[PDB]
């Protein structure tokens, strides 16, 4: 006797580019995290008087 | 050539620091002149009547 089960779908959430959280983060996609150790950003501020 | 043109950019940014920190001296003293001839309201208001 062959039977058949009843399974529901996984509740889907669309990826956050439709959310307005993208304003809080500019998003550059990155190709190898196991290859970067410590990225950095350098500022140079000239200051008038 | 990338050191000659890497230090001429220092002195122009020390010349642009020259003039555009003197232009405060207009805006400093002219604001300072108007405050030297500045009676407050509770003095001038009854005299203006």
């Amino acid at each position: 006797e062959a039977l058949l089960g009843v399974y529901t779908n996984v509740v889907e959430f669309v990826k956050f580019l439709e959310t307005a959280l993208a304003a809080a983060c500019v998003n550059t996609e990155f190709k190898d995290l196991r290859r970067m150790i410590d990225g950095k950003i350098q500022f140079k501020i000239s200051m008038p008087t | 050539f990338t050191e000659y043109a890497g230090a001429i950019k220092t002195i122009t940014s020390a010349l642009q620091f020259g003039m555009d920190a003197l232009e405060r001296g207009l805006v400093d003293t002219v604001l300072a002149v108007k405050l030297r001839h500045a009676p407050p309201v509770f003095i001038l208001k009854t005299l203006g009547d």
